[PDB]
């Protein structure tokens, strides 16, 4: 029985899977191509647990998950136990995305919860958490994705249509905002940034209104430019957005049960491939 | 609901309520399509024809010397398939030609390499032309229009014969000159056809045709063949051009060009584009890059050998950012072929120092267990992977599975944590000493 897993993720090695569910329930597998042999269950949210995400195992194995009891629940595993070694809650709503920085800032984590926040915790010396938060988005936030970097970024999709990016400044010691996008007509559901160290930067933010709009920054200073993917609406509302390390490929995971997949051109635009 | 993300080992999970674990693990579609490519062997050869020098700002491999030329790819595969006729081509008109013997100055050799080059390029054309013709002359009920047809195989002889057999002799002789280029002949064969192109009550289709080709100018005319480009392959006439055309005036290349500019060949077919890109000459990069945004004739895979070939031999030339364009391409292609040494060798034809240091790290240290496995994976990492990024990476790999020798050549704590002998204790403060 498992109806309606919300998310899964793969380690840095892809040898361990852990999918979490609506049960609440946070289940590890070793992968083993056709066989992912279950080797744990984790209990501990009050609520289905929306997404989970590994650490960079230059941290050990940790893994930062977050579901709709409003918890974000920090887990590792210890001698071949897991154990839930630290929380981080100071959201008033359900916490739906929970996405991992670049390992070179840190052990930072990136929280987005519906009560309009976005929290990056770090994990000190005693290991104990440091947050340092900020207001998002107005009516809610339902994905927040990292952006590597070489001045620090992150993109948020908001309740309200709008995607941001905001960056680290040592005057504010809070993350300030540096330009927000509008281009959805209804819940901006997923953002994404591409890890393309390339001439430019690529954004695919998927959403509600069965849209997927591809902000391309030319470099550092001209702003970004507007593309929907396609001209037409999808034919049911559209969920993930995700792109390829090697490749700048996109996969995007609209509530049609397939994954389509796109692919930059010569023209610059977008074209199918699969 | 859907969800879907891409993997470190760029491949996605989707919800799949199907298996056990709630998605699956997609082997992600591979563009990639060339078999000899998923055989070790190939790629350990291909090694050995490269010369690998880190580089002048950072200590990252990159090639400084390929001796990779068309020619090689062909013993991979079948001497019946397109592929293998694309790769032949492009081996007689871009690979270099060797002369053994020795010539009395290097303009000489020059003209001798020109004629060689020339003279497989039209076996080589008359080799695809082949049957298409020879149906044609079997149902000819006409001596004149076959004598012209042998002509169309570049067979002088047996039109001479043709000729000579059919009563028609004097015809037979003027055929002989075809391949000589005389000037001479070329203007008075013009003359003869002017003369009749002007009165001349009657003189038979074939003949004049045949006249046309001893003018040097069969279709750039006034007594053109052009209207043969409803009867015959493209190629047939280019083949016409080639071998009468005016051969020794021009270089093969302004030859190809000359006809080519007389007539549009299909967007798709890519014998076609290979002679574009040859005539092309002196801007070959700039009708590649037309090539690019209109057809998808010619693959990731060979756009990268083609660029990197006519780099290395000095054939061509081509930006740093459209050969790294090319590289890239082909590199993520062999990568979602779970192809990583291969990527990984291709990687390494990257100018840009800075690019080509992530993406071989980040290969690396990502994928450093598969890359350690046989000889043909250790040549491999002996590429000129930097010392430091294949034990750091293997470091890696130790903390994430629960490695001190690597230490040794915060973190040092944690290991000292996890010994807690006494010569092992001596070994390691003789190292911190160091």
């Amino acid at each position: 029985h498992n109806e309606l897993i919300h998310d899964a993720v793969l380690d840095y090695y892809g040898k361990r899977l852990a999918t979490c569910s609506s049960d609440k329930t946070i289940k590890i597998f070793e992968v083993e191509g056709e066989t992912h042999k279950l080797i744990d269950t984790l209990t501990g949210h009050e609520g289905p647990v929306w997404r989970v995400d590994w650490a960079h195992p230059k941290f050990g194995t940790i893994l930062a998950s977050c579901s709709y009891d409003g918890k974000v629940l920090i887990w590792k595993e210890e001698n071949g136990r897991w154990s839930q070694i630290a929380v981080h809650a100071v959201h008033s709503a359900s916490v739906n995305s929970v996405q991992w920085a670049p390992h070179e800032y840190g052990p930072l984590l990136l929280v987005a919860s519906s009560d309009g926040k976005v929290s990056v915790v770090e994990f000190k010396e005693n290991g104990t958490t440091s947050p340092i938060i900020i207001d998002a988005h107005a009516i809610g936030v339902n994905s927040a994705s990292w952006a590597p970097a070489t001045s620090r970024k992150f993109v948020t999709g908001g309740a309200d249509n709008l995607v941001k990016i905001w960056k680290y400044n040592s005057d504010a010691q809070t993350y300030v905002l540096e330009s927000t996008l509008e281009g959805h007509s209804d819940w901006v559901r997923d953002v994404a940034w591409s890890p393309t160290v390339l001439l430019r930067s690529y954004l695919a933010s998927v959403s509600q209104d069965r849209t997927c709009i591809i902000w391309t920054q030319d470099n550092e200073q001209g702003p970004w430019k507007k593309t929907l993917l396609k001209e037409e609406k999808f034919p049911d509302v559209l969920w993930r957005a995700s792109w390829s390390l090697s490749g700048n490929v996109l996969a995007l995971s609209g509530g049609d049960n397939k994954v389509t997949l796109w692919k930059e051109n010569l023209e610059g635009k977008w074209e199918p491939a699969g | 609901y859907t969800f879907a993300k891409f993997s470190t080992g760029s491949m996605l999970l989707t919800k799949d309520i199907v298996g056990k674990s709630g998605v699956s693990i997609k082997r992600l579609p591979t563009e990639l399509q060339r078999k000899f490519l998923f055989d070790d062997v190939y790629l350990d050869k291909e090694i050995e024809k490269v010369t690998i020098e880190a580089r002048k700002s950072n200590p990252y491999p990159q090639i400084s010397e390929s001796s990779l030329l068309f020619k090689d790819a062909l013993d991979y595969m079948e001497k019946t398939s397109s592929d293998y006729n694309l790769w032949k081509l492009s081996s007689i008109l871009f690979d270099p030609v060797s002369y053994p013997y020795k010539t009395d100055n290097d303009q000489v050799k020059m003209a001798l390499l020109k004629k060689e080059r020339h003279c497989r390029l039209t076996s080589w054309i008359v080799s695809q032309i082949g049957p298409e013709i020879e149906e044609k002359i079997r149902n000819s009920s006409n001596e004149i229009e076959q004598i012209f047809l042998y002509l169309l195989l570049n067979d002088v002889v047996r039109a001479s014969k043709l000729a000579i057999e059919s009563k028609n002799g004097h015809l037979s002789v003027l055929i002989s000159y075809l391949g000589s280029n005389d000037p001479r002949i070329r203007d008075l064969a013009e003359l003869q056809l002017q003369k009749w192109s002007t009165g001349g009550c009657s003189i038979d289709k074939n003949i004049s045709k045949i006249y046309k080709l001893l003018s040097g100018s069969p279709f750039e005319g006034l007594f053109s063949l052009k209207e043969l480009e409803s009867e015959f392959s493209w190629l047939c006439l280019l083949n016409l051009t080639l071998c009468y055309g005016q051969i020794d005036e021009y270089s093969l290349e302004s030859l190809v060009q000359s006809h080519l500019d007389k007539f549009s060949l299909p967007y798709d077919d890519p014998i076609g584009v290979i002679f574009q890109l040859y005539a092309a000459n002196e801007n070959t990069e700039k009708l590649y890059k037309e090539v690019r945004q209109r057809t998808n004739a010619l693959d990731v895979q060979f756009c990268w050998y083609l660029i990197q070939t006519l780099r290395f031999n000095g054939t061509r030339v081509f930006s740093k950012e459209t050969s790294d364009e090319a590289t890239f391409a082909f590199a993520a292609q062999l990568e979602f072929a779970q192809l990583h040494g291969h990527s990984l060798f291709v990687s390494c034809f990257l100018n840009d120092d800075k690019a080509a240091e992530d993406t071989i790290k980040r290969l690396v240290m990502r994928e450093i267990t598969l890359l350690r496995a046989s000889t043909n994976d250790h040549i491999l990492n002996r590429l000129k992977i930097p010392s430091q990024l294949i034990f750091n990476a293997q470091a890696l790999k130790d903390r994430y599975e629960g490695s001190e020798v690597q230490n040794l050549l915060d973190l040092a704590e944690m290991a000292i944590v996890t010994s807690l002998v006494q010569n092992n204790e001596l070994k390691t403060l003789r190292e911190i000493l160091n």
